[PDB]
């Protein structure tokens, strides 16, 4: 029924005579019919958070109650698409309006309603069958790589009554009917799922298959699993398309909840041009991905909704059977949005002014990822990975956001105290950086590489060692010197990836292995004692200056141009050079 | 001069605390080195 | 008992966040539980938080989504939360709200207990005498735990405190002096934990066969917060019953109490109270008192309780209210050192800063062995001095080193290599720990062991 | 040494698994038959309800109980259709008792347009005129209530006491 | 703390 | 192989023991079902209507 | 030039509306007249103060330092109105000036501005006390030249390498300068003295530029190379082999 608006206070709207509405039922407001979601009920009064600037709204304008809460459309065509936080097909709207301005277009179906699709029903279905539903009954053929499928919406189970034949359909044509109860039901190729719910599953399975990235820090000292939970202090984001290119993933989801406008146009521009080419046939990454779009100016409600619709699509493609890698640009923006809404509602804030239930909401954000046995007749598996981001504020190590994230995620990377080298993104703080997948990857690595375990422990030891000494050194022993310059060499060349350059676009495993192995061997061949084994550091420097320059220039071995065999042969030759140089001493 | 010029924040507390611990460790070590050197001095005097 | 029919309300004054306001309520009780029927038929539950006049207030565990103003309904059981209890809950795993997560059924109620409980009579208190073997060399040797001593385990994020807890669960037991282990059980309760490292608890507990004598509780991080508030009290009630009504010693372990503090802050925010220090509620101290000190020995009985919570340090803030208060209410403490974890020592337990208050009486001639106190003191002094000697050699250089300091360095390095290292699946009785300690002590001559009386050296050093 | 200890611990793991299964079997048997006992109790009650001479008295009593529970000026009652003769008599008996108990007047009515489902074993439902408050004094609800509260007594009388219980309080 | 207490007290009206 | 045989023997023995528990249990049922049902049916009869103790006029 | 004026004597509330007028006009000239414009805002702190007045008057929920919550959204509105668009000419380049209360980088206003704009150029009183006409501390500065100054088609190929090497050397120079105050000059190695000299000559030549001096990009690159020449080639840890052999000799 229609009520009348009663008040406007920024993006809030107090309306009257809306008794009977749930506090997450949607509503249309004003003659322009802006989208809204309820927050607080009181008597017949109600409170409405809108998704659009409220300028020009008059008191008393009609409000139309809609029967459903916030929801997300699903179906074919999702891949290779861009939406906003409320699932807005911006490409369609830009085509339709022929203008760079976004009107108040609140009537645009998220999925195209005209493109036909090649339906190929499963062979095992039978007319009148009492399978009592399930999940799979079809495959859509309209994609070169991502073989989309049609599944059955959950909580709806029953016997076959009619099945469409193979052929073209506009995705609104009913292709399946399950009465089963004396009441007939029809299904299209598109379903609707509430955004804030959790899709159920059969059983939560572990994660042992490893996830390998293009960063030396993570691959080296902070292993991550396929489908695990990680946090990345993104202050880089190229890792997303690096995984799309190299990692064993299928569907890539990125959500720019609060991205700066220029950099968002940047991603939108450069991203579609990348090419993938597994089987020697070039294919754009745009087919194996899907994007969500939100600049910083958009209303707060959209920024809230984007982070959830991202996970809903991730869980849809989890049920789809594939493996998914998702990452969020910045959770801190979502936290700030939650602060803004909470302060707007005039409630009592907690420490630092953040609302108390920040932690609970962040927990809800997680706990929706991992390997899983899905609900369905063809028993199969799927995975979702989540890579959140942390933006260290002025209080790098005391804000509640980093605290709450630190208490949940499994693998965490942080930066140290802010160095003068502001461009030093690959920093690592040992105080709060950790990973809990060390045990699970032992059984994988014992049959691929076993040498890196002592090397990694030595790297951690030496890093700790100068971490301990640099304090006194600011305010000596030969071993102190050897260790200090070794650690500086590691920090400067093994770490300190530019990221953007032909020499750090991606670093496969073997390059890291060679780099660290040679570095640690160089350390070991001098640390043993004054002599070569059980002179001074300066004579070592003057002899091996050229060798040290080679150690530093190891990083300039491009994998895209130089073959792996050439580069490893070069590493071995330089190892022999070190051996000859040390033996002549 | 009486204070190191840093704006108050929790980060400032942690960094100053680390620097303080460092100052005590360095002092304690230098004291110990001085003790050893005094011993060697006196040993020379004895002969 | 309640001989009257229950009430059913249809009045819903309004909704505000995780609360629900009702009107026309007849004689509402403060902490009574209620159920809610939704338009789609889904069932829910909540607790009464604030009552005034005919108005009432109810917080909903499952979250207030979809509740309407006419279609929803309410129900009043007319009684505060009560829980069942019985011996047979051993071998069972619950989710904290009483529902068994295991495939098994609902436990039968041998009795019903008030969840809040009531305090101890101070006169009836009894000083602990015996001790509990822990299966960790450091915990048994450097320190000790009486039957009634409450010690926390400070740690930090990224450290393997869950794993120390799991090992303690697998290895817990009483020392056989020469009335069985049937008089020993454990109640492990984990709060606000990740899905991972929780199924790990389940699987590690199930494989070894510990189910015979463990009652387990799991509360997930994504669960309702009020469940987190309730759960530790529930587990303490169960331990109380099993240890006092039935003659049995018990060892309760609690994990990640910082999450409990967070939930306490949540409920405080719900009730509109002004935060005190650092945002934590001002009445945190009283609450933490109520949770603790439900353990010890009492007159006329034989059962006992021993309490071991786990705390997480917010970035090594030793003055943070949580660790500080827990220290003010507990006896002694144990640290976990990050540098040892970097050194790849499976038990990262540190030695120098730790301390047990009641060690002097937890051991003795009537216990495992007479020697132990002297051994502990001597090796404590040796370890401290050896750390100082490593600091010396850092600057002076080995060339200016004596033989005694070389032996001290040997003691330090072998201690680190052998004694402190334990292994995830290795067991050591207290006698073996004493023997290994004597092996370490043997490196020095008898005279260098100043701290130990000549008698003990005469018996044992040969 | 390694092989022997591995074999021994594997055997122990299998033993513990077997013991776990045994425990679960015992527990599910316990609860299967307590469910059956509750079913038998329900059948006995559904037999008992038929006897009119006591059913009328019990009806009077439970109606007065509902009266004392609600306490509002305007109330209505609901029951089974064939029990309509008895409930009005119960109401006329009830009114003076409430009048002497509370010293207040109440208008009472009988629902002659709607009545309980046929499947209900018995009991009544009371509402306000506004039908916002109600008390469901049904036989099944009270049966479940009594089953839940008395349950420890049932266990004690059906198994014997726990020998380990050295005292009750 | 003072600012929050002020707004809380004002919330009564 | 001896351990596999032992596992079979143990499974047989444990199943037998659980069974014996069950027949002792249903024997107890046969012994006491009549009296527990009697007292329950007694308990679900008496009403004694009683106003709230706090109520006033 | 189209210009606006809000002086200190004027009523405070006008500052809320003042900048949006200028931005709307600039938007019109850029997206409509296809003119490349440059909008210079100044003293955003006064805008923040006016917003504080408005919020405090309304008794709205306050936040950090009494600032209202929603100026993050408000500053987002006032800031991103820039960048080109498809099918159109002209552009909007926006250089606002923010005064900095005391010396607080963690103050709310500059911090929030940091989260929105894609860069920042820092001014330090130290250089001003050392008589440097452009007192610009390059260490905290940062911009998204990240793929704009490539060199392929743009000015020159070495741009990023020289910039990075100067940056790192400057950082180490500051480090050794700090170490200098701890221990006397005698304890420094030759490389430490080289770093100190490089630092000194760097602010004396690169940073210190006179008013009205219109240096070209090639000129600054050459100056940078001349500064590089102070060290031998083996300390060029960041420059690749190709450029190093191309230009260093």
């Amino acid at each position: 029924t229609f009520g009348y608006v009663h008040g406007v206070s920024g993006p809030v709207v107090t309306a009257c005579d809306m008794a009977g509405a749930a506090m997450y039922e949607l509503v249309r407001v004003g003659h322009s019919e802006l989208v809204g979601e309820i927050i607080r009920l009181e008597g017949d009064m109600a409170t409405i958070q809108v998704y659009e600037e409220t300028s020009g709204v008059s008191v008393g304008d009609p409000v139309l109650r809609t029967g459903k809460p916030l929801s997300v459309e699903l179906g074919p065509g999702i891949m290779g698409a861009i939406f906003d936080g409320i699932q807005r097909p911006l490409s369609d709207i830009s085509s339709q309006t022929q203008s760079i301005y976004i009107p108040r277009g609140v009537n645009v179906s998220a999925l195209s309603r005209d493109i036909k699709w090649e339906f190929i029903p499963s062979k095992n279905l039978r007319v009148g069958s009492h399978i009592t539903g399930g999940d799979i009954y079809g495959i859509v053929n309209e994609n070169s790589l991502i073989k989309h499928k049609i599944m059955l919406p959950p909580r709806n189970r029953g016997s076959v009554t009619y099945i469409a034949p193979p052929g073209n359909y506009d995705a609104s044509d009913v292709v399946l009917e399950l009465e089963f109860e004396g009441v007939k039901e029809k299904f299209s190729m598109v379903q609707v799922w509430p955004v804030r719910q959790v899709r159920p599953v059969t059983e939560k399975l572990p994660a042992n298959h490893p996830l390998l990235t293009g960063q030396r820090v993570l691959d080296a000292l902070f292993p991550c699993v396929q489908g695990g939970t990680t946090a990345i202090p993104g202050a880089k984001t190229v890792i997303s398309q690096s995984l799309s290119k190299y990692s064993n993933s299928d569907v890539i989801i990125y959500v720019g909840c609060g991205e700066r406008g220029n950099e968002m146009s940047e991603v939108l521009r450069d991203f579609p041009e990348l090419t993938m080419e597994v089987d020697g046939k070039v294919e754009s990454i745009m087919k194996r991905t899907a994007l969500v779009a939100n600049t910083s100016n958009m209303p707060v409600a959209a920024r809230e909704a984007s982070i959830y619709t991202g996970i809903t699509l991730s869980e849809y493609f989890r049920d789809m059977g594939y493996h998914v890698s998702m990452m969020a640009d910045s959770t801190s923006r979502w936290a700030e949005a939650l602060r803004e809404i909470s302060g707007r509602l005039a409630e009592m804030p907690a420490d630092s002014g953040y609302p108390a239930y920040l932690g609970a909401r962040l927990a809800s954000f997680y706990e929706r990822a991992g390997r899983v046995k899905c609900l369905g007749n063809p028993e199969r598996e799927g995975s979702v990975s989540i890579v959140g981001a942390v933006s260290p504020p002025g209080g790098d190590f005391s804000d509640p956001v980093t605290s709450a994230t630190l208490g949940i995620v499994q693998v965490f990377w942080g930066l140290d105290k802010k160095l003068a080298q502001r461009k030093h993104f690959p920093s690592v703080n040992w105080l709060i950086s950790y990973s809990k997948y060390m045990r699970a990857l032992d059984e994988y690595y014992d049959k691929h590489f076993t040498e890196f375990v002592p090397l990694r422990t030595k790297a951690k030891e030496i890093l700790q060692e100068e971490e301990d000494l640099a304090e006194i050194v600011q305010l000596l022993a030969e071993t102190d010197k050897i260790t200090l310059e070794v650690a500086k060499l590691i920090k400067d060349d093994f770490l300190q990836q530019n990221g953007y350059t032909p020499y750090d676009r991606f670093c496969p495993f073997y390059k890291t292995v060679g780099m660290l192995s040679n570095m640690i061997s160089f350390y070991d061949m001098a640390r043993r004692a004054v002599e070569t084994t059980a002179i001074t550091w300066s004579i070592i420097r003057e002899h091996m200056g050229e060798i040290l320059y080679k150690l530093s220039s190891m990083k300039f071995k491009d994998p895209v141009k130089d073959g792996e065999a050439k580069i490893k042969a070069d590493y071995a030759q330089l190892l022999e050079d070190m051996q000859n140089a040390f033996r002549s001493l | 001069k009486d204070r190191i010029e840093i704006f108050p924040s929790r980060m400032a507390q942690t960094i100053m605390k680390a620097r303080l611990k460092g100052a005590q460790t360095g002092r304690n070590l230098l004291k110990k080195k001085s003790d050893a050197l005094t011993l060697r001095f006196r040993q020379i005097l004895k002969k | 008992y309640l001989s009257q029919p229950r009430l059913t309300y249809k009045t819903v004054s309004g909704v505000n966040g995780p609360l629900v306001i009702l009107d026309h309520v007849k004689f509402p009780r403060y902490a009574e539980i209620v159920h809610l029927t939704l338009p789609d038929g889904t069932k829910r539950s909540g607790q009464v938080l604030e009552v005034s006049g005919s108005k009432a207030v109810v917080q909903v565990f499952e979250g207030t989504s979809g509740i309407d103003a006419k279609k929803t309904s309410c129900e009043f059981t007319g009684d505060i939360l009560r829980t069942p209890v019985s011996e047979d809950m051993l071998g069972r795993v619950f989710n904290g709200s009483g529902k068994p997560i295991d495939r098994g059924p609902v436990v039968l109620a041998e009795d019903f207990l008030d969840i809040m409980g009531q305090p101890i009579n101070p006169q009836c208190r009894i000083y602990p005498e015996e001790m509990i073997q822990t299966g960790i060399s450091a915990i048994d040797g450097m320190n000790s735990i009486a039957r009634g001593q409450k010690i926390p385990i400070f740690s930090a994020a990224g450290l393997p405190h869950n794993e120390i807890a799991a090992q303690i669960c697998r290895q817990a037991g009483l020392v056989k002096k020469s009335y069985s282990e049937e008089n020993f059980a454990i109640v492990f309760a984990a709060m606000g934990v990740n899905m991972e490292t929780a199924r790990f608890f389940k699987s590690d507990f199930e494989e070894n066969g510990s189910m015979d004598n463990v009652c387990l509780f799991l509360n997930l991080a994504n669960d309702p917060t009020i469940e987190r508030i309730i759960t530790p009290r529930l587990a303490l009630t169960t331990a109380e019953f099993l240890a006092y009504q039935c003659e049995k010693h018990v060892l309760v372990i609690l994990t990640d109490m910082s999450s409990y503090a967070e939930a306490l802050r949540e409920v405080s925010a719900a009730r509109e109270e002004v935060p005190g220090r650092r945002g934590f509620p001002g009445y945190m101290y009283t609450d933490l008192a109520t949770i603790y000190e439900r353990a010890g020995r009492v007159e006329g009985r034989n059962g006992s309780i021993t309490q071991i919570p786990i705390l997480t340090m917010p970035n090594d803030d030793i003055t943070h209210p949580i660790p500080d208060l827990t220290g003010y209410i507990t006896e002694g403490q144990i640290y976990v050192d990050r540098q040892l974890h970097n050194r790849q020592i499976y038990p990262p337990i540190n030695v120098l800063p730790s301390l047990s208050r009641l060690m002097k009486s937890a051991i003795g001639e009537g216990m495992t062995r007479k020697d132990h106190a002297d051994v502990s003191n001597q090796l404590y002094a040796c370890y401290a001095i050896g750390k100082d000697v490593q600091a010396m050699k850092a600057v002076v250089g080995e060339e200016a080193l004596t033989s005694d300091d070389l032996l001290y360095l040997e003691f330090l390095q072998k201690f680190e290599k052998n004694f402190i290292t334990q292994g995830p699946y290795e067991n050591r009785t207290v006698y073996e720990t004493l023997d290994i300690g004597w092996q370490l002590l043997r490196i020095f001559p008898k005279e260098m062991l100043k701290r130990i009386p000549q008698s003990t050296l005469s018996e044992f050093y040969p | 040494e390694k092989k022997e200890k591995q074999i021994e611990q594997q055997k122990k793991i299998q033993m513990s698994n077997l013991m776990n299964q045994a425990r679960l079997k015992v527990l599910r048997a316990r609860d299967d038959l307590i469910t059956d006992l509750l079913n038998e109790a329900k059948q006995r009650l559904s037999k008992v309800v038929k006897d009119t001479t006591r059913y009328q008295v019990l009806l009077d009593g439970l109606v007065l109980q509902g009266l004392y529970q609600l306490l509002e000026p305007r109330m209505i009652v609901r029951c089974r259709k064939q029990d309509f003769p008895l409930v009005k008599a119960a109401v006329q008996k009830a009114i003076p008792m409430y009048k002497i108990a509370t010293k207040k007047d109440v208008d009472v009515q009988i629902d002659q347009e709607a009545y309980l489902p046929e499947e209900i074993a018995g009991g009544v439902e009371i509402y306000n005129g506004d039908r916002k408050i109600k008390v469901s004094n049904t036989l099944e609800s009270r049966l479940d209530l009594i089953a839940q509260q008395m349950m420890p007594e049932v266990r004690g009388a059906l198994f014997g006491a726990n020998a380990n219980r050295k005292f009750l309080d | 703390f003072y600012r929050l207490k002020k707004i809380q007290e004002k919330k009564k009206i | 192989q001896a351990a596999m045989g032992s596992q079979g023997n143990l499974s047989a023995e444990v199943e037998q023991a659980t069974r014996r528990q069950v027949q002792g249990m249903q024997s107890s049922q046969q012994r006491n079902r009549e009296r527990v049902l009697a007292q329950l049916l007694g308990m679900v009869c008496e009403v004694r209507p009683q106003v709230h103790p706090n109520y006033r006029v």
